[PDB]
This record gives structure tokens, sequence and C-alpha cells, in this order.
RNA sequence: AAUUGAAGAGUUUGAUCAUGGCUCAGAUUGAACGCUGGCGGCAGGCCUAACACAUGCAAGUCGAACGGUAACAGGAAGAAGCUUGCUUCUUUGCUGACGAGUGGCGGACGGGUGAGUAAUGUCUGGGAAACUGCCUGAUGGAGGGGGAUAACUACUGGAAACGGUAGCUAAUACCGCAUAACGUCGCAAGACCAAAGAGGGGGACCUUCGGGCCUCUUGCCAUCGGAUGUGCCCAGAUGGGAUUAGCUAGUAGGUGGGGUAACGGCUCACCUAGGCGACGAUCCCUAGCUGGUCUGAGAGGAUGACCAGCCACACUGGAACUGAGACACGGUCCAGACUCCUACGGGAGGCAGCAGUGGGGAAUAUUGCACAAUGGGCGCAAGCCUGAUGCAGCCAUGCCGCGUGUAUGAAGAAGGCCUUCGGGUUGUAAAGUACUUUCAGCGGGGAGGAAGGGAGUAAAGUUAAUACCUUUGCUCAUUGACGUUACCCGCAGAAGAAGCACCGGCUAACUCCGUGCCAGCAGCCGCGGUAAUACGGAGGGUGCAAGCGUUAAUCGGAAUUACUGGGCGUAAAGCGCACGCAGGCGGUUUGUUAAGUCAGAUGUGAAAUCCCCGGGCUCAACCUGGGAACUGCAUCUGAUACUGGCAA
């Protein structure tokens, strides 16, 4: 199933996840289909520490993509705002 | 065939030495040196300049 | 094997191979009966054998022993044989 | 990582003062600046073009206390930046936090300013910075921490700085002990004896 | 309009088939000259009417034999 | 805004020009070696033997499919006590659960390696003759039976591995029968094809108290459509050799049959005699390919370690089976070479998974911690597994940052070296004075990575129904391996912290002494024969700096393979001369075409990396947001001067 999840990039101790829509079989940091945003967990304040492309995410959910747990929490928080 | 630099060596036959590139000009065909201070090719006795090129540990101050 | 799941899967694969070999042999036997009916020349016998066959291959395609494309291939080929036979 | 040798030898080699001492007294009574250091000092040196370029690079590096790898990174950055490479290099060198502290006068010399920076006695925009090579941007307020405002080093440094030229692109106080870094200094504003196209050509070699 | 090519028949010995040499005009990557390069495509030919040396117009289709994925559309001229 | 970038030197000669090689100056690396070695961050770490492997772990999960109870909890009775029931003890799968077993899904992913593979692979572009589990939308249906077989029991073969016989039992295991369609076949008539239940709660009515009965969640089965994945075809590009020129017999095509999910010589019979090759076929030698990396002004050249996409392989050689998907890393079968067990009959195994051992080698690390996070498998869920992954360990392997103190300080101190012996230099350097304490050491405090999940309630829907359940908020108590984390404050004291190469020219930096064409140096020119700035030591100096050199390798310089960008009278170089096919090029005007060409647009040209503008780690390395770029290719619409075609 095509899943929308977090591919961890960044460096040591400083994660930086990219919200990617990818086949659930590929590796975490491996082949994806589209990059729909990002999330910085240690995001300093004043900087946009989380950005999701809700129109594309909704497009994928309509196409049947499943949403990971952390991505679901991020969508909830961003649409709450 | 490998050149041996330094002031006097202690290499008898069957010695296990480590060699490196860099020919010697006046010698016919000698295309390698032996790294002093490597496996058996011990360092030159009583050097003070360029000790790292001849495998001599730093004399005490 | 040396993993419990591998051992269980090996047992299941052997059992399923035996079952599927039985069913596949039956299906091939019926198709061969039809083909012998054509190549012997008779027409009514050929059509009767085809009618006996068709439920078997369609049921096996439905159950997954083959593919519905394969069942359609056999069906179309044999039907064309019957209709050209006269 | 720091030239912890005698300082006036560098000035004697380059033939000119690099302000490596405080300036309480003229350096002539402290070293034979006219004579290059060592046994063969009175020797008259015929320098090549490579000699000219090498000595120029050394002079500016020694002034700011920069080593070769870091200075090469500065040159690469200056070349990368738009505009004149030589003036960009000089401006990047001036932006160093230790040099900014020196110019603002909290250090009698750049080594003194460097130790002040490295001992967490300096703040930038309020945050403590102990990086001797921190790049000070426009409008920053380089300050002195309260627990280090009482050091006689800073006082003596301020009264030694007051008798020199005041860097225009700066605004310094002796009471609050702050300094606004108004603009980036220009090649025109800096000392005109530094001939940086020699460095440019050297690194283009 | 559908993608297509136009070439010159070099052999019709094959039954229900022809071989078409298609020349392309490629600028050389290094020297910048415009060099002639010719590709030979085994072209399917129902009916079999084209002769050796005629300009025929061809279209890609599904595989038909081992080396025949192209087929005729029309004959531009007779030679 | 997405760039702004291009150095030469030595050496042929008595000397000079030129030609021409050779060598050096730079950048870099998966580096090794010598000397030396303080801290931290980020990254990298078997390039050789795809050599052999001791050892532990790397793939399980589901009791909400099923029979069941091996163990634990142990509730009732019964054990049967004075503890009047906190005595072992007997029964009950009774319950929570759960070893072993059936069954479903996973094991085809993640992880490793580059042996093979020179084009059956890869990159780019374009297609048609296609399957696609889990995911998703719609349409429907979910009736009724049947025979089993594990588990278990009994017997029993074998040293073991492994079985065997008889008997019993369940299912969402398996097979019919009913029911079909927009599904398959067929032109049509028509013929044919499936299914599986489980779980939670509940009125009232039934109640054999199983349970029915009612709603809810979820699963099952046709069929169509989406998305993802995969299979297949075409074109261009994708190394060297012509001292490898002919190769090919299912070979090329056609027809017909068979086969695949799908087109296809994929396979077979027959019939044609073709197919490919000088635009390099066949053969031979190396080789994984790409994004990219290194160098370069650029064009190019070299290389593809790390990271990511694709492929291939899993002890060697083969096969197929189950499966939506494999001809399958930790599955099966066979053969073979090793290694091990054996009762001698027979068996077992496969680190190129992590760590590790041996060996090879110049050289490459821990038999570590944790599932907290991200992701994956299973599961309704909690949760279980995860050597993926997050961290930590070792290593100066690389990049980046910081420290080893700051100033004042001439008695220009002593000592050392040189001396023209008058002095000069080491040298403000030290000593002395005052000051600071970064980092390391000690002590104290302390972010963030943590989202979710568990319990209960309020709402909300659902539905007779406040019941469950599904959302949504709400309070509660929690979840961190790293970790005595980053970081902040205090302590005491310069306190714990500089070396390497070079000094004749190239090339920055020079003199004494020892040696005497010896010892030796060396990258080239060369040096060394009694006054050595070239050897060795010393002083002084230069460059770089926790690094410094040597070696290996690539590009540069090298315009020294010259496309950008070279030459051929004598330096190397016009075939001895002609004819001439293919090939290259083509006078002049009008018309037409739009291939080349140009312009514009659209689609792609993965992400990262390079570059530009910003942001965040105290700065930088590093990580990021956005852009630009990816010089390309395919269409479409225009221009059509020049080239090309076509007709005059
Ligand atoms: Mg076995
Ligand atoms: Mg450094
Ligand atoms: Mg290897
Ligand atoms: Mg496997
Ligand atoms: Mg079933
Ligand atoms: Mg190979
Ligand atoms: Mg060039
Ligand atoms: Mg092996
Ligand atoms: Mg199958
Ligand atoms: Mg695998
Ligand atoms: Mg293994
Ligand atoms: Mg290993
Ligand atoms: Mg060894
Ligand atoms: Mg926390
Ligand atoms: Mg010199
Ligand atoms: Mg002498
Ligand atoms: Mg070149
Ligand atoms: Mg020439
Ligand atoms: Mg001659
Ligand atoms: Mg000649
Ligand atoms: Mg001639
Ligand atoms: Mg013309
Ligand atoms: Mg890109
Ligand atoms: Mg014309």
């Amino acid at each position: 199933m095509v899943t929308i999840r977090l591919a961890r990039h960044g460096a040591k101790k400083r994660p930086f996840y990219q919200v990617v829509v990818a086949d659930s079989r590929n590796a975490r940091n491996g082949r994806f289909i589209e990059r729909v945003g990002f999330f910085n967990p240690i995001a300093s304040e004043k900087e946009e520490g989380t950005r999701l492309d809700l129109d594309r995410i909704a497009h994928w959910v309509g196409q049947g993509a499943t949403i990971s747990d952390r991505v679901a929490a991020l969508i909830k928080e961003v649409n709450k705002a | 065939t490998s050149y041996i630099g330094g002031e006097g060596h202690n290499l008898q036959e069957h010695s296990v030495i480590l060699i490196r590139g860099g020919r010697v000009k006046d010698l016919p065909g000698v295309r390698y040196h032996t790294v002093r201070g490597a496996l058996d090719c011990s360092g030159v006795k009583d050097r003070k300049q360029a000790r790292s090129k001849y495998g001599v540990k730093r004399p005490k101050a | 094997a040396n993993i419990k799941s591998a051992k269980k899967r090996a047992i299941q694969s052997e059992k399923a191979r035996k079952h599927n070999a039985s069913r596949r042999s039956m299906m091939r036997t019926f198709i061969k009966k039809v083909y012998a009916a054509i190549e012997a020349g008779d027409k009514a016998a050929a059509q009767k054998a085809f009618n006996e066959m068709q439920p078997i291959v369609d049921r096996q395609a439905a159950k997954g022993l083959i593919h519905k494309n394969k069942a359609a291939r056999h069906k179309a080929n044999l039907t064309a044989q019957i209709n050209k036979l006269a | 990582a720091r030239y912890l040798g005698p300082k006036l030898k560098l000035s004697r080699r380059e033939g000119t003062d690099l302000f490596l001492k405080s300036g309480v007294r003229a350096i002539d009574t402290k070293c034979k600046i006219e004579q290059a250091p060592g046994q063969h000092g009175a020797r008259k040196p015929r320098l090549s073009d490579y000699g000219v370029q090498l000595r120029e690079k050394q002079k500016v590096r020694r002034i700011y206390g920069v080593l070769e790898r870091q200075f090469r990174n500065y040159y690469k950055e200056a070349a990368r930046l738009k505009g004149n490479t030589g003036e960009n290099l000089l401006a990047l060198l001036e932006g160093r936090l230790d040099n900014v502290v020196y110019r603002m006068g909290f250090g009698a010399t750049r080594a003194e300013a460097r130790q002040l920076v490295s001992h967490k006695a300096i703040m930038v925009n309020g945050r403590v910075v102990n990086i001797a090579s921190y790049q000070v941007s426009p409008n920053d307020v380089v300050s002195i921490r309260e627990k280090a405002k009482k050091q006689s080093r800073v006082k003596a440094a301020l009264e030694l700085a007051e008798q020199r030229e005041k860097p225009t692109w700066l605004e310094v106080d002796a009471g609050k002990m702050e300094g606004t870094f108004k603009r980036k200094p220009e090649r025109s504003d800096l000392s005109a004896d530094i001939n940086e196209h020699l460095i440019v050509e050297l690194y283009s070699k | 309009k559908i993608r297509t090519l136009q070439g010159r028949v070099v052999s019709d010995k094959m039954e229900k088939s022809i071989v078409v040499a298609i020349e392309r005009f490629v600028k050389h990557p290094i020297y910048g000259k415009f060099i002639k390069r010719t590709t030979k495509l085994h072209v399917h030919d129902e009916n079999n009417e084209c002769g050796i040396g005629d300009v025929v117009e061809i279209r890609e289709c599904r595989p038909l034999s081992k080396t025949k994925s192209w087929t005729l559309v029309r004959v531009v001229e007779k030679a």
C-alpha cells in the first residue's frame, strides 16, 4: 500500500523528517513518489518548523494512500493551528 | 631491486622489509626504496634532521 | 530449514503441491480428452467433451489453480477447433 | 593553532609593524624592526615575485592571527562572493569577532582581544560567543559580559585604543562597553599599505 | 497525429516483410559536424508489394516476430 | 542572484632561436607508511581472498479463524486445614491467557556483495499484447451441504536426522451442490463460473439456558474502475582490440498448432533462403550501470568509495514447488568440493545479514546498548519481532572549529652559535611583574529529541437502546538506549596540552664544524676529489600546524591527441603516380516542403550533490526552505534566411 510517512534526514542528534508518499515496501530513506512537506522536531521558534501540502496529501488519501501515525498527528496539528 | 637509504643498515638476507616507489637515478633499474624503520629495516642510527624519512624516533630533549 | 516459519512453510508447500498437482492433472486430462475428440474427427463427441470440460477449467480459474486468461485461452482454442472441425 | 612564538620577529620579517604589541611604547626601542630576525638579518634580500606575494599573504595573516587553512577558506569565500575579491577578503577578515573586539578597543592587541573572546567575556546581540572567528554582521552589538567588565585588561585596552584612529564603521562606549557594527568596512577605509592583489595573484597561482 | 518515420527499402526478400534503412541527421557530440547515420528496421509488410529502393512510411506497433516491431502505413513513392 | 575566469619553471648548446620529450610547482583520495599527537562536532572506515568460518543474535505474528491445555496465574468446588478457607494437594479451559499443532499474512521487504554482465543490463525518450497481495471507489452476493486430517491416543522403525501404521476431532483448512451477472467463451442462440465467518454489546420475545433474536465493528466472494509494483517492445547513447572479417540453421521470414498473465521462434511441423556485417557483425580482453565524485577557465579527461535509483548474485552447477509476487540470502530437491556427527546403515551445514575468528594484504573497527524515535511484518488493539534504524565503542581517515595563555617586561641577563673577535644573533624570547581561564579535571543545576498510547468522562453519531463501538475534546498517571546528554553556574591554578618537513636553482629560507667523488643526498638540473649555502651535526631561518612529509593514484600544467586548440620544404610527418565505387563537399534564379536550423509552449529529465538567496546548530564543517540548473529527449504551433529534399 502506498503510505505517507516520514523519511528521516538531517544529521546526528538533529533529525529532520521529510513527509513522503511512497510504497510501504521501499526503505525508509529510499525510493518515494512525491515529497509533500517536512517536519523539524527540534525546530527553533520563529521558524516554520512543520509544513504539509494538504491538497496533495488529500489527493493521495483519495487515491487510497494510508497515513502513518506521526504524519496523522502532524496533519491534525497543522489543520488545527 | 630496492635501494636502501640511510647511514648504514642492518639488513641480512631473509629480512622482511617494506618497500615504496621512487627510483634512484644513478643506479640502473633500481626503481624502489626501502622504508626505513618499517618492519625490519630499522631506523638510521643517530639522525637529527628528517627523522621521519628514516624511521628515527624523536631523541629526548 | 532452520527457522520454524520456514519449516512450517515447507510442509504447507509440499501439501499444497500434492493437492494442486492432483487438480492440475484432472484439468489437463479433461482438456486432452477434448483434444483427442477433435483429432479423432468426431464433432458431437468433441462438443460433449467440451461441455464436460468447461466447468472444470472455469472452477479452477476461480479457485486460483490457473488464471482466468489461461481458462479463456483453452476455451477459445477448443471452441475454434470444434467450429472449424465440421 | 596559534602562533605562540615571539611576536616582533614577524614585524621584523615583514619590515613593518603589525601591532603585535600593545603600543604603550614605540616598537623601535623593543626590537630592531629595520633588521630581519636571525643571524643573517643585515643581509639585503633580493625577493622574487613569488617572494613578494608570499610575504604579503603572511603579513595580513599574522596581523589577524589567521592560519593558512582558514585564510584559504577566506580567500575561497571572497572569490565566491560577488564584487572585488581582494576587498571581499579584507572585509571577511575584518568581520572576525576577535578583530571586531580589537577595533572596538576592548583588547590592546588582537591576541588580547582573542583571549577575551575565547574566555566568554564577549556577547553578540546578547548571546555569549566564544568563537574567535565568529563573523560579525551589520548592526550587531558586540558587548562585554558583566562578570568581565571589571577586568583591568579592558580598561587599559580602552585607554590604549583611544589614542589611535577610531574605526568609522563602529560605535563604541567605555561605560556600557558596547559597540554597534554599523557597516562592513571598505578597502578604502582600511590601511592602504596592505596590497591584497598580491594575495589574489598568489592564490590564483 | 501518430508518431512515425519514413525510410528507404533495402530488401524485400522476406515474405510479408521488408527491411527499411532510415537515415537520421545527428550532430556529432564532439566535433560538431552533422553526420549521416542510418538505422535498419525490419518492417512488417502485409500483402508484400514494396520493392527494393522505394520510400516507405512506417509506424511502430506491437511485436510481430523476433525482430519486427514496425509496420507499413503507406508507400510514399515507387522506385 | 543562481557566478567573476586561464601564471609558469628547469633541462639538448661555447652561446642563440625553434622543435621536442622528461621533471617540478596545484587540487584531490575509501589511502598506507615515518615522526609526532590536546579537545570537540560532522562524516568515513576489507579497495586484497565472490577465500574458509568457531560463536551469539539478524523473521516473526495472530486465541477477534480452529481443535486444544504443555506451563503460569487459581476463581469455584473439592482437596479438606485449625492460616476456619495465604497448607502442597483432586477436578473444572472455568477465566486471564498460552508451549506444541492446523490455518491466515509475512518470510519475494528491509540488509549484504559486485563474482557475472559490453548489452538478454543501465540512462534518456516513446509505446502495447499485460498481470498487480495489502490500499481505495462503486456495483452486487453472502444459501445449503459433504468427506477429511493434523494436534492427541496406542503400537512401532532408526544411533541419530527422520519417520510409519491404526483410531478420534475443528475450522475463515478442503470439495461439491444452489445462485448468478455489466465476468469467460461464442457472431448470436446459449453454455459456464464464488463465497467465511469472527468479535462487542442489547431490549422484548424464544432460551435444550449452547444460544437463538437485534444492531454495531471487521473479515469472505464475483465484477468494473484508481493507485502502487512488475512483466514486455522500440529508438539513441552506453569500453579497448581489425596483428579478430565474415558470422548465423529456429538461424530470418511466412502459415498453422501448442505455450505465457501478456506480443513474440517462446516452442513444434511444414514452406520459403533468408538475417546481420566496414555506420565494425563474430571473436578476444577488461567491466556492474546511472545520479554523480575528482580535476579543469571551459570543452574535456579520470573514476563511479559513502549516499540514492536500476541490475545481478547468495558455497559451485542445475531444476522446479508454494505463492499476487521467486525459479527464492538465513525455503525445497539433485549433483559436486569442502567441514562436522555416526552405532558405519546414514545424517548435518552454508556470514557476500551484525559483531567476530583465521588467513591474504601496505591497510580498514565492538563477539556493545535500545526498540525512546522513523520505518517495516503481524495484530482490532494493546503489544511481539526488527544487528533495518537510532545511538554508543575503536581509528588524526577527511572536513571544520578551539586550545596549548594575555599583555607589561633590556639587567639587550646567562647559555648557545657566528665573529672582522670590536661585537652580532637567539631576543621581549626567557626570568620578573600583573591578569584571564577557553578546552581538559572537579562539583552543582538542566533543554530538546515525546508524537502517541493506557484509564475515565463530556459530546457526537450509530441504533429499540444512554448499551457497546467509532470519531472529537476533556482531566488523570505515565513512555529516552543515548545520558553523570547539549548546555548553564561555581572551583583552583598557567595550571594538564607542539610538532613535522625544508633552507643550491626551480622555491620561501643561510652560515660554521665533521667528512673528503668516501660516507652519502636526489623530483630534474645535478652535488660530494681538503674552505660543501646541495652530504652529516649545530645555531639561525622558512612553510605548515595536531598535524607534518614520503609513497601509490587521477586531472592539471600538457596547445604533449590541439572539437574549443597543433602541425607535415629542412626538426616526426604528403602515399611513387594516377583512375575511381562507397563516403565528404558542392556554381546560379524562381517556386514548393519544413528534415536540419531557430523561436515559443507542453510533458518528462527522481531525490540528494554543484550554484544563488535565506534559516538553524555559540561560528564553521553540517542540516535545511525556496530557486536556478539538469546543456537532453518527445510532441505541438510558428519562421523558413542558410543547408537538405522536390520541380523547373
Ligand atoms: Mg534439510
Ligand atoms: Mg585544524
Ligand atoms: Mg571486497
Ligand atoms: Mg528467504
Ligand atoms: Mg477457503
Ligand atoms: Mg568484474
Ligand atoms: Mg586546459
Ligand atoms: Mg564465501
Ligand atoms: Mg502459481
Ligand atoms: Mg533477501
Ligand atoms: Mg547467512
Ligand atoms: Mg561480516
Ligand atoms: Mg598478514
Ligand atoms: Mg522530554
Ligand atoms: Mg630562495
Ligand atoms: Mg668544510
Ligand atoms: Mg589536453
Ligand atoms: Mg607540434
Ligand atoms: Mg634528417
Ligand atoms: Mg624530416
Ligand atoms: Mg609527392
Ligand atoms: Mg549551393
Ligand atoms: Mg535533481
Ligand atoms: Mg532550396
